[PDB]
């Protein structure tokens, strides 16, 4: 109920250093326990070491549901956000 | 000068612990408090029957060492025969950095 | 040994700064750090 | 510590090769940085330790007596005539290259005292162990093999940095985190537990 | 005093002034003086400037104090700091104290005022105006274990589909 | 990629030790050319500068940027110098207030230069590679 | 009377060697009472084994005691290291086992001397192992002293040791070194009020070089020459070994890699 | 209680040989050799030892970490030139020095009165 | 508050701390004991099976070791038991408890925990001996030393977590510190006394040593710098190798005092690109401060460079300082016997200028000064006619000292002390205080029984006329320690109230949180703020930049800013653009240029009317001072060659440019009015720097340069704005509790003009809080 | 406690000269500064061992059983 439609750009385009860290971590617990990786491995086996190569090839299957004080949110997801920082 | 006493001496003004230090005179005056703090955990001879005593811990010094540089007032309290530290050799240098 | 055979405690203006009346009866230096600081005394 | 609130600890331990030396063949049982010196302003360590080394040459004692006619000019010019530099420095020679030191350095006998705490007396890890009664928290105490204390003070710091899950598991991972059972209705722990 | 002023010629000239150094504060009625500036005459009691100039002009003084005290020490704070501590002793309608009778007892989260001081008294009366808790506090969300709204946790996260690519 | 880049012969009036011994502050003056004057900072402990003297001094920049500086062994290499004092520089600015006249800023890696003339309008450059020797 | 380095002696006894150490690079006269101070071998107390102590003095404390009295090291040079013979634990090919026996016998003090103690194993018949006298009374340091029905039972099992693994192992005392009296080479830079000349004394060393000469201009090329060594022996070496040995371990462990180097190219490039 | 052996200042465990000997990514024709169990008694000899050698560009040893004996070595020489050799040469010339020094210095001890 | 609010927790650890010199500024030494003892949770993964079961195998002894091992069925497999302890096949989804090795996630704080700095995130390093060590320039943040200080450490459990802690808590992030825009640690000690040393001129380093040192830096890019002197001896000067820790495009600026682009004593700092120039290296550079290099090279090249950056420093600071040795002896506290007497002959005269004023007194000839006591216009006079003996002296000393005195040499350097100390410790020690009035009579109408009744002569009432070296006397050391007492007193007793204050302060604000709407609101959503701090910008990505707009000569800013195509005489000169000629007159693009110049005098009287105080230098984001230095680097342009921009370019550029730096993001009337209103002050540092005259004459500009620097400036921007997330509430109560916690003693003489009289420090912090209708004191102030 | 055997700094061997010492003093009419130059201890860091030394042995014994 109530949410937000794909445009009205009420947000920031950029990820937050609260997101991205956020993210690393939730792929950082998946790539842990046999999940499939959705990058080739350069040769490296850290899960958080990996995600972050994930993260450059930008195909992190997850959307950021952003709240606004009111009780409405917005979703962005992995692609359409900017990291920058 | 219409005197009636005089003191005994100066360094009278001090404590047991205090006596301890070698010139408080040319300290700040915080610092000599903190050695009077120290004084009562640094470590040598407690009694000369520490081995016959049966007290939960106790430490003694291997090579207690008097003073190189003492107070008149160490001698009334007996610091040179129970030491509680050694005349080591020190320099003030930089010398790496640890 | 010696230093804790003549100690003065206080209960509870101002009882920590060091009085001139102290002169030659308590000693200056001598005094715990903290917590405590002045309220106790060394003879 | 020496006896003027110059307290510190032993941060290394070298060998008597790779240790500074004087032309003498002396080494430094111990060296202590110039820094802690000017800032807190002990004078009397420095004087102690040029007496010091006069007392150890003429062979004679030390008398440190605080108010005395005894002058750092006094003292210097008998450290003088016994072959020194009149203010206590002393040429040395690096230990790993044996190159002439281009500063003088003082240097010289200074008593120090041993004070308790040693680090094998305060170290101290724990990755859980002993819960306690009531709380079910980690017991106090290093003497009985417990945990640290998370004060609200350091649960700040964490919600500055804005680390959450962290702050989470400091505070259910370890520690204290239970289960229960409650009501779609008043919302208790009345709820028997009658499980399996 | 001296004080810094456009000349007429274009440099900011220093212009000399003197000015006057009190013990006490009515500026109810100093301000209504002949002879003086009542655009510019400024008393550190910045309760007073609080009942005078309105609260806004309040703001400024309460910050300029708050100031005041930490650069006379040669410290320096971000502006962005102090302001909003400023700020919070504000919205509520007037000076509102750094203490158990300022700030809390404000219909909160009784959890939460709960946790600073006046512990049992808070529950009390919490438990007889049958009070309903936000649960979005800070302190609130750690009496409960849970990861609470903050950088981290300000937003949730979910799967988007569609990949599947 | 070779070659001199300016050539004068100068006239020390001022060695000034501001409290330094290793070091060296030379005001020093050109012949024949009036205005021109410099102020270098030259190491006396090796090349000695008393007051009233005469140098001749070059600046030229000859013999992946830095190769890492090999070793002399100047008996068996070719030289670029037949001075008794040389030193290596950077120029970090060109000074032109009014002028007339033009100004130049060295920094041998810590021992500054400021020379003053005009005819030097295509011979230095704003670059690295610049040095300097001295004789007599 | 060589090509290389150039001794010369001027005073030395049973105790001391006074020499100039003409004609070298510095990193070596350097690395040469490094390795000197705590490299070259010898044998001392390394483990103590107590019957019965009724002493004033504790157990370990004793036992520290020993370690440090000097022990002949002549012919250690043909022991083995404890931790190579083969032997289970120690041996006589690699240890000279001691025996301290003393009773507080009279009323009167007792002294333990070092001369009380008592070889056991056997020596094999070589020059290591006999605790060292210099004592013009005839005794040796001072282990404990006894009062009445004070028993002390003793043994103890000498190894070979590097004073870089404890300083009991060290044959060194205090080695003097010095170079360039005047400073020429401006090695240093003399902290001062006034006079940095009269501020400063002039080592004995002074009297074997020239003075700089105010009128002459510093002295760049210059690298350091000639040192002035004095090193002093412990005992249990006589002083020239020491410095012998010193050259020889220090070319020894100079080759061991020399060697070791060898010991890898006719290893992957082979077989 | 966590202080480690001393014996470990001079001798080696499992699989520790007593030099790696490897390419130096940086510059060409230039090595970085790790001396174990070492020290500046070592160190310090070869470096001066071997800038001697004009046929050398580059020498320098470092001690990484006190609380561990080991040294690096790193070498960078003229073109058609192996290091090792450098190494090789600079480590006779000492033991020709020493094997020189002890002879002389039998040739005058004998000679002393004391 | 005690077991909801602050638990007991596992995994953690404490142990006394000691500083090294050789390691890495995020690192942390832990010793093996503790690694062996904390244990890190870990899924079993192809990816870690084959250093797992070697793990396990290995046992909980060997360092790189586990206990436990936990299956599917939920079991616990003790490793220090167990007969299958040597057996066990490690299958995928199963855990080892593997101990704690290098490069790991661990929290390292220390109490008192007042920061966020207090709690940083560091990588493990297992060593021997028992100590936890870490970087020296890690020491402020923390204010640990080494004097017998613990420290504590926290191990995390998931990877969430372990992501979390090297994310946002991660120590080279710390290093610009959020409460005051300015790198918050630096060069410390040891280090800076002798990056001082080492950058003298007279400081020449030759072969032997210079080698080693740039084997000494790692990633030293392998290729030695031509040495500077190349004459009769090639040397290299000190900074000629200490710039080779520095990176490279990386440019510094100051000008200290007589700092005229040559330095007689070598003045000021200039840094070029990866070289430095001139100056002498110390506190007010290499130091923590807000134009020190460590800002620099953190903004530009990053954190992880900046980290890195540290360990360079000193590794090589360490080297040359330890092979040249540094000390310090009593003679670096003695003074001339000129000098000495001179000092007793500068208080014999100002002793007696006591004895007049109370001559005088005494006689009843000394008026009161309006408003105050006549025995209170005495104590005020003598007061300061002591004081200002002192520093008369002090400063007799310091002009006394020689270069090569240690202790001097450490305020010139700026690594331990000040003037006082000196003049303490040489010159004379001075008057004694308590409750802010000088010696009071204990005894009555005396001070002490060796004094008669009514004596108010500066000896009776406690000045120590003679010096820690001279010595104190008898009375004189007794006074001294009526004052020092005092200080212990205060810490002992009066932190608990600046500690009381910061729990308030921080529970008062806590949970504001800048929301995704950038608005600065609480628990109920009530704003507080309607732009984080008037901006939204994050206090971190921060410095303050003057506005040359305005103090200037209302003629010398035409000079400026101010192009009058059609005026042959203001026109800008063919030899600074493509264009030059066939663009004087031209009616269109003066209209722009008009428009220009009317927005910038619209600019000067705005900001006038802002800053009153004719104040320029203010706290703005993005560096523009270093954004034009690294164009005219990159680019390499010759101040020679005429650009190639069109007045439209230039002009209608940045006019372009302002549209895009965003805050607020909204696309209603009010938000964008709030968001042209939050950005106003930073454009007219961006309109003033950005004006034709300047883009085109002051820093030549091509057009690709350009493109560039406008570019960069919006991304440099964005940065700077502040992320959703941010608890500001914490934030902001920590970054006031902090400084107050460094209010004691005084707090509140305090060397000036003395007295003051108002009510300072924690004092008046404590009213200002309370809302205090009972405030000591209150003060009227007319103009 | 009892005389160290080599001063802590250098290390020659004192251990033995402790009876030396006090036979120089009591029996010979020296100080201790001329008695420590007897002995062969030129260097003040062995000095400060013999002449800072303090012999706890003796009351140490006075005890009975
Ligand atoms: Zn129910
Ligand atoms: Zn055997
Ligand atoms: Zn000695």
């Amino acid at each position: 109920e109530k949410a937000i439609p794909k445009d009205q750009r009420a947000t920031t385009p950029y990820m937050t250093k609260y997101e991205r860290a956020r993210i690393l971590g939730t792929r950082a617990l998946q790539i842990s326990m046999n999940a499939p990786v959705f990058v080739d491995l350069e040769g490296e086996t850290d899960p958080l070491r990996i995600a972050m190569k994930e993260l450059a090839e930008k195909k992190i299957p997850l959307v950021i549901r952003r709240y606004l004080p009111d009780g409405s949110f917005e979703d962005w997801s992995v692609e359409e956000l900017i990291v920058d920082l | 000068t219409t005197f009636t006493h005089c003191e005994i001496h100066p360094s009278m003004i001090l404590g047991v612990a205090a006596s301890i230090i070698p010139f408080p005179d040319h300290n700040q005056s915080p610092r000599n408090t903190y050695q009077s703090a120290m004084g009562k955990q640094a470590m040598g001879v407690f009694l000369t029957n520490y081995n016959v005593r049966m007290d939960t811990m106790a430490n003694i010094l291997y090579y207690p060492q008097k003073p190189l540089g003492t107070t008149r007032a160490m001698e009334y309290l007996k610091f040179r025969e129970l030491p509680a530290g050694q005349n080591a050799i020190v320099a003030i240098a930089c010398y790496s950095g640890y | 040994t010696l230093s804790h055979l003549r100690r003065t405690n206080t209960p509870i203006a101002k009882p920590r700064q060091l009085h001139n009346t102290h002169w030659g009866l308590v000693c200056p230096a001598e005094t715990p750090e903290g917590q405590a600081c002045g309220l106790v005394k060394n003879l | 510590a020496s006896r003027h609130g110059q307290k510190g600890t032993i941060g290394i331990t070298y060998r008597r090769e790779d240790m500074p030396f004087t032309a003498e063949g002396i080494v430094p049982d111990l060296i202590i940085n110039p820094h802690a010196i000017p800032s807190r302003m002990t004078v009397a360590h420095l004087i102690e330790c040029l007496l010091s080394k006069v007392a150890a040459l003429s062979g004679n004692e030390g008398d440190a007596s605080p108010f005395t006619d005894i002058t750092v000019e006094g003292i210097s010019k008998l450290l003088r005539e016994h072959g020194y530099q009149s203010r206590g420095f002393e040429v040395m020679y690096n230990g790993h290259t044996g190159k002439k030191l281009m500063a003088q350095i003082f240097f010289g006998p200074t008593y120090y005292q041993r004070l308790r705490h040693m680090v094998d007396d305060k170290i101290h890890a724990r990755a859980r162990g002993p819960m306690q009664v009531l709380t079910r928290q980690p017991v106090e105490g290093r003497s009985r093999d417990g945990g640290l204390r998370f004060g609200e003070m350091e649960r700040d710091c964490m919600i500055a940095h804005g680390a959450a899950s962290f702050l989470k598991e400091r505070l259910m991972e370890a520690s204290d985190a239970f289960r229960v059972h409650i009501c779609g209705i008043c919302g208790l722990m009345t709820v028997i537990a009658k499980l399996n | 005093y001296d004080r810094k002023v456009p000349s007429p010629t274009g440099e900011y000239v220093k212009e000399p002034e003197w000015v006057l150094e009190t013990d006490g504060v009515n500026l109810s009625e100093v301000m209504t003086v002949p002879g003086i500036d009542p655009t510019r005459i400024y008393t550190n009691s910045f309760i007073d400037i609080m009942e005078v100039l309105g609260i806004e002009a309040g703001r400024a003084a309460l910050y300029k104090e708050v100031y005041n005290v930490i650069a006379s020490d040669g410290s320096y704070v971000n502006y962005r700091h102090m302001a909003l501590l400023v700020d919070v002793m504000t919205t509520q309608g007037g000076l509102t104290s750094v203490t158990r009778h300022g700030f809390n007892r404000s219909n909160t989260g009784a959890l939460m005022r709960c946790s600073f001081e006046e512990t049992v008294e808070i529950l009390f009366e919490a438990g007889a105006s049958a009070e309903l808790d936000d649960c979005r506090g800070v302190s609130e969300n750690v009496i409960l274990g849970q990861m609470a709204p903050i950088g981290t946790g300000a937003f949730d996260v979910m799967i988007d589909e569609e990949s599947l690519v | 990629m070779s070659n001199t880049l300016f050539d004068d012969i100068f006239q020390v009036s001022e060695v000034d030790p501001g409290r330094y011994n290793k070091v060296c502050r030379i005001e020093a003056a050109s012949t024949t050319q009036d205005q021109c004057k410099l102020t270098l900072d030259i190491n006396v402990e090796l090349f000695p500068v008393a007051a009233q003297d005469s140098l001749t001094v070059t600046i030229a920049s000859s013999l992946s940027a830095t190769r890492s500086w090999r070793p002399p062994q100047a008996g068996d290499r070719s030289l670029a110098d037949d001075y008794d004092y040389v030193m290596y520089g950077t120029a970090y600015k060109f000074e032109e207030v009014s002028k007339d006249l033009i100004a130049v800023y060295y920094s041998f890696g810590g021992l500054l230069m400021r020379l003053e003339g005009n005819y030097r309008n295509l011979n230095n450059l704003k670059q690295e590679n610049a040095y300097l020797l001295i004789r007599r | 009377s060589e090509e290389g380095p150039q001794v010369k002696i001027r005073e030395a006894s049973k105790d001391n060697v006074d020499f100039i150490l003409s004609n070298v690079d510095l990193a070596m006269a350097n690395s040469l009472r490094r390795v000197m101070i705590a490299e070259i071998p010898t044998l001392a107390i390394d483990s103590v084994e107590v019957e019965t102590n009724t002493t004033v003095l504790a157990d370990e404390f004793i036992a520290h005691r020993l370690g440090l009295i000097p022990l002949q090291s002549m012919d250690i040079e043909q022991l083995e290291y404890s931790r190579d013979c083969f032997c289970e634990d120690h041996c006589d090919k690699c240890s000279v086992v001691l025996t301290l026996q003393a009773f507080g016998e009279s009323e009167s003090t007792t002294n333990v001397y070092s001369k009380d103690l008592v070889i056991v194993s056997n020596l094999m018949g070589r020059n290591i192992g006999h605790p060292i006298i210099q004592d013009k009374e005839g005794n040796g340091v001072l282990i404990c002293k006894l009062r009445k029905g004070q028993e002390l039972k003793l043994t103890c099992v000498a190894k070979k040791g590097i004073a870089k693994e404890h300083a009991k192992w060290g044959p060194a005392a205090a080695i003097e070194f010095e170079y360039d009296p005047w400073n020429k080479l401006k090695h240093t830079d003399y902290w001062y009020e006034q006079d940095s000349a009269k501020e400063w004394p002039q080592s004995k060393n002074c009297e074997y070089e020239d003075p700089p000469n105010e009128g002459d201009p510093f002295d760049y090329k210059a690298q350091a020459d000639t040192f002035y060594m004095n090193v002093e022996s412990v005992g249990s070496i006589p002083v020239d070994q020491v410095v012998v040995r010193g050259i020889d371990t220090l070319q020894k462990k100079v080759a061991s890699i020399l060697l070791a180097l060898t010991q890898m190219d006719q290893d992957k490039v082979n077989f | 209680m966590n202080a480690p052996d001393r014996f470990e200042l001079f001798l080696l465990g499992e699989g520790e040989s007593k030099l790696k000997i490897d390419p130096d990514t940086k510059a060409p024709n230039a090595v970085v050799i790790t001396f174990e169990k070492e020290d500046h008694t070592l160190g310090n000899l070869i470096r001066a030892e071997l800038l001697n050698d004009r046929k050398v560009l580059f020498a320098a040893y470092k001690v990484e970490h006190p609380f561990f004996a080991r040294f690096k070595l790193r070498i960078q020489t003229t073109e058609g030139y192996d290091p090792k050799d450098a190494l090789k040469n600079a480590c006779n010339s000492i033991i020709n020095k020493l094997g020189a020094l002890k002879t002389n210095f039998e040739t005058e001890w004998n000679l002393q009165t004391l | 508050r005690g077991n909801l609010m602050g638990k007991r927790v596992d995994f953690s650890a404490r142990t006394v701390i000691s500083g090294d010199p050789n390691l890495e500024l995020d690192q942390v030494g832990v010793p093996k004991s503790i690694a062996k003892t904390l244990t890190y949770p870990e899924v079993v993964t192809p990816y870690n099976i084959d250093r797992l079961t070697q793990l396990v195998r290995n046992g909980p002894n060997e360092h790189p070791g586990a206990k436990y091992v936990i299956r599917d069925s939920g079991d616990r497999i003790d490793l220090r038991y167990s007969k299958r302890a040597g057996d066990i096949q490690l299958q995928y989804g199963w855990k080892v408890e593997r101990h704690i090795m290098d490069n790991d996630p661990v929290l390292f704080n220390r109490q008192p925990s007042l920061h966020k700095m207090s709690m940083m995130a560091h990588r493990v390093k297992v060593i021997p001996y028992s100590t936890f060590r870490l970087n020296l320039s890690v020491t402020s943040p923390y204010n640990a030393d080494f004097d017998g200080d613990e420290m504590n450490l926290h191990v995390p459990q998931s990877e969430e977590t372990r992501a979390e802690l090297s994310q946002l808590c991660a120590v080279p992030l710390q290093i610009v510190s959020p409460q005051s825009n300015k790198p918050c640690m630096g060069i410390v000690q040891d280090t800076l006394c002798g990056i001082r040393k080492l950058t003298l001129r007279d400081t020449f380093i030759e072969l032997d040593q210079v080698l080693n040192m740039l084997y000494w830096v790692p990633d030293w890019d392998g290729v030695i710098p031509t040495p500077a002197i190349i004459k009769p001896k090639p040397l290299w000067s000190g900074k000629q190798i200490l710039s080779v820790a520095i990176p490279n495009g990386i440019h510094l600026q100051r000008f200290d005092e007589g700092t005229t682009l040559l330095s007689p004593k070598d003045n000021g700092m200039l840094i070029i690109d990866g070289q430095i120039i001139f100056g002498v290296v110390e506190k007010k550079t290499v130091g923590s401060s807000n134009g020190g290099l460590i800002h620099v090279v953190t903004r530009e090249k990053g954190p992880q460079v900046c980290a890195k950056l540290f360990g360079n420093i000193q590794k090589v600071v360490n080297f040359w300082l330890l092979h040249n040795g540094f000390s310090t002896g009593i003679g670096d506290t003695i003074a001339d016997g000129p000098t000495m007497r001179e000092i007793t002959e500068t208080i014999a005269e100002a002793k007696k200028k006591v004895l007049d004023v109370t001559k005088e007194a005494q006689a009843n000839l000394l008026t009161a000064k309006h408003g105050m006591t006549l025995r209170e216009s005495f104590e005020d006079n003598v007061v300061r006619f002591l004081n200002e003996a002192r520093d008369k002296a002090g400063r007799l000393a310091e002009v006394n000292l020689k270069d090569l005195n240690n202790v001097k040499q450490m305020v010139m350097a700026g690594s331990k002390g000040s003037f006082i100390n000196i003049a303490q410790m040489s010159a004379c020690v001075g008057q004694q205080s308590v409750e802010g009035k000088r010696i009071a009579f204990g005894f009555v109408d005396r001070t002490l029984p060796h004094f008669s009744k009514d004596d108010y002569s500066p000896e009776s009432k406690g000045f120590v006329e003679n010096s820690y070296l001279r010595g104190l006397t008898p009375q004189e050391f007794f006074f001294h320690a009526m004052g020092g007492r005092e200080g212990l007193i205060d810490t002992a007793v009066k932190t608990a109230e600046t500690g009381y204050i910061q729990r308030r302060l921080v529970k008062a604000l806590e949970d504001i949180m800048v929301h995704y709407d950038n608005t600065t609101r609480n628990s109920l959503g009530n704003v507080i703020q309607f732009i984080y701090g008037e901006d939204g910008m994050d206090a971190a990505h921060i410095e303050k930049q003057s506005l040359d707009t305005i103090g200037g000569s209302d003629a010398a800013f035409e000079k400026r800013y101010r192009v009058d195509l059609l005026n042959t005489d203001h026109t800008l000169d063919p030899s600074l653009l493509e264009s030059g000629s066939e663009i004087l007159g031209d009616l269109k693009l003066q209209v722009l240029l008009d428009e220009e110049y009317k927005q910038l005098v619209k600019d000067r009287k705005f900001l006038r009317e802002v800053f009153v105080d004719g104040e320029a230098n203010w706290p703005l984001p993005v560096n523009i001072r270093r954004i034009i230095q690294n164009a005219q680097q990159t680019f390499h342009i010759d101040h020679t060659k005429p650009s190639d921009l069109t007045i439209k370019d230039i002009v209608l550029g940045v006019k372009d440019l302002q549209e895009n730096l965003l805050v607020l993001r909204g696309k209603n009337e009010i938000i964008q009015n709030a968001q042209r209103d939050a950005v106003t002050l930073f454009c007219c540092l961006l309109r003033s720097r950005l004006a034709t005259r300047r883009v085109l004459q002051e820093y030549r500009l091509t057009k690709q340069a350009f493109d560039w620097v406008l570019s960069n400036i919006e991304a440099q921007f964005l940065r700077s704005v502040v992320h959703p997330g941010e608890m500001v509430g914490v934030l902001a109560a920590q970054s006031i509790g902090e400084p107050a916690t460094q209010m004691t003693l005084n707090t509140f003489h305090f060397a000036g003009v003395a007295s003051k009289k108002v009510t300072s420090g924690v004092p008046r912090l404590k009213e200002i809080l309370n809302v205090a209708k009972n405030m000591k004191t209150p003060s009227l102030t007319v103009y | 406690m009892i005389v160290p055997v080599r001063c802590f700094s250098c290390g020659k061997v004192v251990g033995d000269k402790w009876e030396s010492y006090l036979n120089l003093l009591q029996e010979d009419e020296l100080d201790e500064g001329t008695a420590l130059s007897r002995l062969g201890l030129k260097r003040y860091c062995c000095r400060r061992m013999i002449l800072t030394h303090v012999d706890l042995i003796e009351k140490f014994l006075r005890y009975n059983p």
